[PDB]
RNA sequence: GCCGGACCGGCACCA
RNA sequence: AUCCUGAGUACGACGGAGCACGUGAAAUUCCGUCGGAAUCUGGGAGGACCAUCUCCUAAGGCUAAAUACUCUCUAGUG
RNA sequence: CUACCCUUGGUCAGGUUGAAGUUCAGGUAACACUGAAUGGAGGACCGAACCGACUUACGUUGAAAAGUGAGCGGAUGAACU
RNA sequence: UGAGUAGCGAAAGACGGGUGAGAAUCCCGUCCACCGAUUGACUAAGGUUUCCAGAGGAAGGCUCGUCCGCUCUGGGUUAGUCGGGUCCUAAGCUGAGGCCGACAGGCGUAGGCGAUGGAUAACAGGUUGAUAUUCCUGUACCACCUAUAUGGGGGGACGCAGUAGGAUAGGCGAAGCGUGCGAUUGGAUGCACGUCUAAGCAGUAAGGCUGCUGAGCUGUGAUGGGGAGAAUUCGAGUCGUUGAUUUCACACUGCCGAGAAAAGCCUCUAUAGGUGCCCGUACCGCAAACCGACACAGGUAGUCAAGAUGAGAAUUCUAAGGUGAGCGAGCGAACUCUCGUUAAGGAACUCGGCAAAAUGACCCCGUAACUUCGGGAGAAGGGGUGCUCUUAGAGCCGCAGUGAAUAGGCCCAAGCGACUGUUUAUCAAAAACACAGGUCUCUGCUAAACCGUAAGGUGAUGUAUAGGGGCUGACGCCUGCCCGGUGCUGGAAGGUUAAGAGGAGUGGUUGAAGCUACGAAUCGAAGCCCCAGUAAACGGCGGUCCUAAGGUAGCGAAAUUCCUUGUCGGGUAAGUUCCGACCCGCACGAAAGGCGUAACGAUUUGGGCACUGUCUCAACGAGA
RNA sequence: UGAUAUUGAAAUUUUCUAACCCGCACCACUUAUCGUGGUGGGAGACAGUGUCAGGCGGGCAGUUUGA
RNA sequence: CGCGGGAUGGAGCAGGAGCUCGUCGGGCUCAUAACCCGAAGGCGGUGGUUCAAAUCCGCCUCCCGCAACCA
């Protein structure tokens, strides 16, 4: 649930957090394990190319199962946890064989609950299936976009996509935000809602909890200097001042579409999100 | 106050050093413009 | 100036 | 002159460049893209181009000397 | 040097306040609800180190090409190093 | 020249003795004074011989100099165990092949380099002018040598805060012991110090975790050493109290922001003798040797952390230890600066209470409007602190008892900004930036956006509860009208247009064909012209007329009001500022947000109390 | 945005696969998230790229803005 | 103070004089209003250009818009 903190301080006033009371081990697998460095939105020449990251607090990644890949055998829920690379909680699950992976928990997913992936698994919420496999109307996450890649869709935190249609070899899907879009029939989903739907709620409070997330300010244009930015320059404060407000780097950002044409998904999208 | 020049035999060596020099182009322009000059020292 | 409608509308314009 | 004599070549259109020459009536040479010949009764040039005449024979290669320079060396000069 | 960042280290005398929970007690049909104790949260409070630089005096061929004296802001954090 | 002028760079010295050609300035001594969370002690960077001894006094030293971080000569740094390499990896750098790129080159795989982190065997004492965990003495440990006898798993391995404990270090007291001393100033017979000793090795062990771990203790090490001490030999290591900031130990509890890697290591597939390399080691080191042109009031990471007082690493005086600051001597004018005091008055000063004064600790009473119920709050305002004796009383003394030093001034009201934070290094710290929150918009993943010619990257090892961009800026109540114009989104293929396709036809040349220069219908996309929607898009919200529409709520002489010191009220004796109203809004107005708002402010503004040399109006004193 | 080259094969925009493409899976080189080959799958004569063309283009540039 | 725009029946608007309301008369109504039917009624001025002036030249009396500064 949402805890909301008193108002002891200005900071804490309206702020709110999660209680983790779905966490049900606060330490993570210590073979899952990889190191994260951070790079604050620099690339490999070393220049900053995207704004407002960096610092933060250290985190380690977690290696996480997204293809689903191992059919045949159940695995075993061993625990809910914590997981700092992502708003869904994870879920530790050991198989019958001893090996032990990371999944994303979806919602109403409990300790000790059976899951599994294949063709012939049944429809319960966690088991990973090909899409060919599911019924229409059934709520799916974790959606691969070619077969064998990994789930690539409906992986945030509360995320779900509705199977719509099969017509042929591609089976019609609705997506988060509205679009409803092809999906090649043999590229896998698993049966659920991702869990955490909360973590949307969360009143982050003061600008330190921002800082700790790893986010830098952000610094509006209109008060920058006509060489930093089109918003730039004007004595006192100034309105937009041109018939479009602008990026940074010059280009219309209000209602100017950007996606790009003559993609191969083209074909594959029938409505768009709006 | 504190002054611009912090000495680092480390960070001299490194960024002014023979072997820096050498490893790039303009570098080794810099070694054969003071050879030519008849520099003694041609690098840190 | 070139063309389509009833001047309008696009195009063209290196003494 | 029975046979051979350099083909994606010559050449053309478009966009450029080099030619003293700014696309010009612009021949001549080269690059990119795309098209694309002829075969001694042949082919090219003579400043758009045509005809006649005249000269030449591309799309393979090699080639000293007269020419350019001075950190140097030797012998000297103002 | 300075700005921002990456990896890996280090530092913050002492006082004060008393969040969430918990327990006991009342109380209920069951919850709500209440008091006491416990608990120790906070870009919390006062204030050294440390980090700053608001006012003022001095200095202005300086002790110093930006400082000094006296107060002053922050001082477990978006901290300082 | 200025001119023998300014200055000689924070401060306490005095005298005796010595040396010497020469002494305030060098050496020795005594007394005095200064620092002492440090002006003490130890590491690191940086410097690079400045280190030591003897000698010297030209120049350097802000004076002098017999002296020196200066000159001459000769010296000085010792490691199997300390730090680094012969071990490990992080960021990052580099990179066989490879990918990309006019060239030059850029990127990148395996791999490699790379500590600020991980691993890793030595301690105590003595000794020199200069080195010492390095030499020497005693006692150890580690690796290797000689003789007798490759895959799996685990682990390494980790944040932040807080609490209760164990132990030890350290402090204090009694003097239990020991060593001294025992006072010519009235008195007493008491006064002052010391009270230890490692690694290693055996035994053990408070705890902690679910048998493994574990600080520490005991013995040995050690008839050795070190010792306040007596004249080379001899000499004490005991009781109590307090108790860590160290260690057990990131052990335990709690929290969200969820907290390296790799190797060493683990696990599953004795004794004896001998060997043990390279680099560094001097000295300075919060500075006279480093960074600041200086023997420069500045800057420079970590460690050690005594007593009295105290909450304290605050304050004052001291300990250990260190220092008296590289010009002095007089005089005690103006003036300047830094300090102290001041009759009567008390902000009359001034742009402005600027500066100063006042407040200040601890303990107990007591505490308003408003409020987001946390606050406001240390609100405000009041009482008590000395010493002695009895066990809360009784006394004693002073002008005064936190008798020194150090330690909030407070209240009322208004603008702005919610708040902590950030900023013009070096004239602006703010009302500016940020912010949590809001909204709009883009983005279906080889995402959009961004860097790059590209390859390759960031975004993200993320996936619409996500990422980028614009505006607004906690919170509360809310956010009206206009889509005509511009932008954006979506329609339509009606018109307009390019390459290219197409060749009607015309000319030059030779009656032609041929070659050649042009060349007209017709076809040929996006865009634009057109339609629609869109205002937390750009914008606009007038002057019966006109428009796309003519300002809703709220607010208003305002950070906006020109006239203007508008007018009225309050506050003053007197108020161009201030507060409260009016509305005639030159020229407010709803996310370039409107109106409010508790809390917060080295913010701006008005008033009051306290207080004062700010002032009437200056005077005296201390020092430079 | 169009033409054209790479660029093919059949119907009448649709189909197909075989060029081209895959920051798609498995395998080997090979202790390898690069690359190269092999096999599947996706996509497909589109895309990408070259040449030519029209449009937008204070994002950036060179300049002008009289006496 | 500089530049520019406006004065139209009685009112607001068009501009070499028309729309709406206003007035008058009649009608409808118990009466009024609304409504319906008829009639009348106008270029701000001062001088000039001009065959001829609301129209054009300059100015006059007011209103209205931009601007009235760098010190
Ligand atoms: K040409
Ligand atoms: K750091
Ligand atoms: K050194
Ligand atoms: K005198
Ligand atoms: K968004
Ligand atoms: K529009
Ligand atoms: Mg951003
Ligand atoms: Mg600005
Ligand atoms: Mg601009
Ligand atoms: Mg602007
Ligand atoms: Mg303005
Ligand atoms: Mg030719
Ligand atoms: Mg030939
Ligand atoms: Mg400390
Ligand atoms: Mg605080
Ligand atoms: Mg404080
Ligand atoms: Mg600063
Ligand atoms: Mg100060
Ligand atoms: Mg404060
Ligand atoms: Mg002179
Ligand atoms: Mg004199
Ligand atoms: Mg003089
Ligand atoms: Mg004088
Ligand atoms: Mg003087
Ligand atoms: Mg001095
Ligand atoms: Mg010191
Ligand atoms: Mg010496
Ligand atoms: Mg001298
Ligand atoms: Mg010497
Ligand atoms: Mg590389
Ligand atoms: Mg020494
Ligand atoms: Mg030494
Ligand atoms: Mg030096
Ligand atoms: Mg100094
Ligand atoms: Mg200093
Ligand atoms: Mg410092
Ligand atoms: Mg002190
Ligand atoms: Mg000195
Ligand atoms: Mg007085
Ligand atoms: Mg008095
Ligand atoms: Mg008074
Ligand atoms: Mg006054
Ligand atoms: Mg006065
Ligand atoms: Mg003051
Ligand atoms: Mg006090
Ligand atoms: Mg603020
Ligand atoms: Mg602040
Ligand atoms: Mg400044
Ligand atoms: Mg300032
Ligand atoms: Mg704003
Ligand atoms: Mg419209
Ligand atoms: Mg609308
Ligand atoms: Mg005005
Ligand atoms: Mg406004
Ligand atoms: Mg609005
Ligand atoms: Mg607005
Ligand atoms: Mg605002
Ligand atoms: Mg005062
Ligand atoms: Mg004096
Ligand atoms: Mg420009
Ligand atoms: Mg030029
Ligand atoms: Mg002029």
């Amino acid at each position: 649930a949402i805890k909301k903190y008193k108002p002891i301080t200005n900071g804490r006033r309206n702020m709110t957090s999660l209680d983790f009371a779905e966490i049900t081990k606060t330490t993570p697998e210590k073979s899952l394990l990889k190191p994260l460095p951070k790079k604050a939105g620099r690339n490999n020449q070393g220049k900053l190319t995207v704004r407002h990251h960096g610092g933060g607090h250290k985190r380690q990644y977690r290696v996480i199962d997204f293809k689903r890949n191992k059919d045949g055998i159940n695995a075993k829920v061993d625990s809910i946890q914590y997981d700092p690379n992502r708003s869904a909680n994870i879920a530790l699950v050991v198989y019958a064989d001893g090996e032990k992976r990371y999944i994303i928990a979806p919602k109403g997913l409990e300790v000790g609950q059976i899951v599994e992936s294949g063709a012939e698994a049944d429809i319960k919420v966690g088991n990973a299936l090909p899409l060919q496999n599911i019924p229409v109307g059934t709520v799916v996450h974790n959606i691969e976009l070619k077969p064998g890649k990994g789930g690539q869709i409906a992986r945030s935190a509360g995320a779900s996509a509705q199977v719509l249609g099969k017509e042929g070899k591609y089976v019609l899907i609705r997506l988060r935000s509205g679009e409803v879009r092809m999906i090649l029939s043999t590229c896998r989903a698993t049966i659920g809602q991702v869990g955490n739907l909360q973590h949307e709620l969360v009143n982050v409070g003061k600008a330190g909890r921002s800082r700790w997330k790893g986010i830098r300010p952000t610094v509006r244009g209109s008060v920058m200097n006509p060489n930093d930015h089109p918003h730039g320059g004007g004595e006192g404060r100034a309105p937009i001042g041109r018939p479009s407000p602008m990026s940074p780097w010059g280009k219309p950002t209000l209602g100017k579409k950007t996606r790009r044409g003559k993609k191969s998904s083209d074909k594959l999208i029938v409505r768009g999100r709006k | 106050v504190k002054r611009t020049y912090q000495p680092n035999k480390r960070k001299h060596s490194k960024v002014h050093g023979f072997r820096k020099r050498m490893s790039t182009k303009n570098g080794r322009k810099v070694l054969a413009r003071r050879r030519r000059k008849g520099r003694k020292v041609l690098s840190a």
